[PDB]
């Protein structure tokens, strides 16, 4: 169970990473301020999943 | 929070559903019996001297 | 096979399973059901986060696309159907499902805003294809192991 | 706090490896931007499929 839940939990730490690095890289955001962005845009999907 | 479920009667509904589901699960699985262990334990001690 | 074995014995004889027998005869018929109460229970919170009966089932049609694949895999080695292999099953579903919530649920909040359904639906795909993709080939490398 | 301020100067990665791989995932995501419009096409196809 350890071991095949790596990548379930690892799911939610690339989503919110991923989300991050768009954000940045798209609207060009500093990165407390895309963090910011990012935990508003995906806090209740992680919490769905 | 009665606000929050009165724009969302699917979440009130889904709770309501839930308990029904735990309780009727937990109906069939219930031991039935008239008192529960309400009789106080007794322990016997006996010895013969003939 | 072996009941109706003793069944040809004469009368007066029965037989009394032991032990991994005993114990494999009581079990081993609380899949299905757990699999029933399951899908209820995940249709239920789908429904609950998306506030509609109908979401849900557009998820919920996601678990047989990982469901098809896991047995696939799981007769192509030969393997058998297990206890093991039941939580394969159900981790492959939360899986799948995951990966049908990112996608809905984008889509769902970007036509909720106003857009056009195949226009919000694109767009959702679009930008959830790199999590998904990378979360799956995580994951697939993550069991990789195990597999071999 | 870890993240630092994007490697704008940087851009593509331009690698012997990444940039390849850049390329290869943004075209692939364009045909499967294509692939997902089928289904105004033809929804029947893929219902039957399932």
């Amino acid at each position: 169970a350890m071991v095949l839940a790596i990548g379930l939990l690892v799911d939610d730490a690339i989503v919110v990473v991923e989300n991050v690095e768009r954000i940045m890289s798209e609207e060009g955001l500093t990165p407390r301020e895309a963090t910011r962005k990012s935990m508003g845009q995906i806090q209740g999907a992680l919490v769905g999943i | 929070m009665a606000n929050f479920f009165i724009d969302r009667p699917i979440f009130a509904w889904v709770l309501a559903i839930l308990l029904c589901l735990t309780g009727t699960l937990a109906i069939f699985s219930l031991p039935v019996e008239q008192y529960p262990d309400l009789a106080p334990p007794n322990v016997r001690v006996t010895a013969n001297y003939p | 096979i072996m009941e109706s074995l003793v069944k040809q014995l004469p009368n007066g004889f029965g037989l009394e399973w032991t032990a991994m027998s005993y114990q494999e005869r009581l079990s081993g018929a609380q899949a299905p059901a757990l699999y029933a109460i399951s899908l209820l229970v995940v249709f239920l919170c789908l429904a609950a986060l998306y506030e509609s009966w109908s979401v849900p089932f557009s998820v919920m049609l996601v678990v047989p696309l990982g469901v098809i694949g896991a047995l696939l895999a799981t007769w192509m080695r030969g393997l058998e159907n297990d206890v093991y292999f039941q939580v394969g099953l159900l981790t492959v579903i939360g899986l799948s499902a995951k990966n049908a919530i990112l996608i809905v649920e984008f889509a769902n909040e970007m036509n909720q805003k106003g857009h056009d359904l195949f226009e919000a639906t694109l767009h959702a795909c679009r930008q959830r294809l790199r999590p998904i993709l990378m979360t799956s080939l995580a994951f697939i490398f993550g069991v990789l192991p195990m597999a071999t | 706090t870890l993240l630092k301020p994007l490697k704008k100067g940087e851009h593509h990665g331009q690698k012997g490896f990444f940039a390849w791989f850049n390329q290869m995932f943004n075209r692939n995501a364009e045909r499967y931007e294509k692939g997902v419009a089928k289904i105004l096409h033809r929804s029947l196809r893929w219902i039957v499929i399932y």
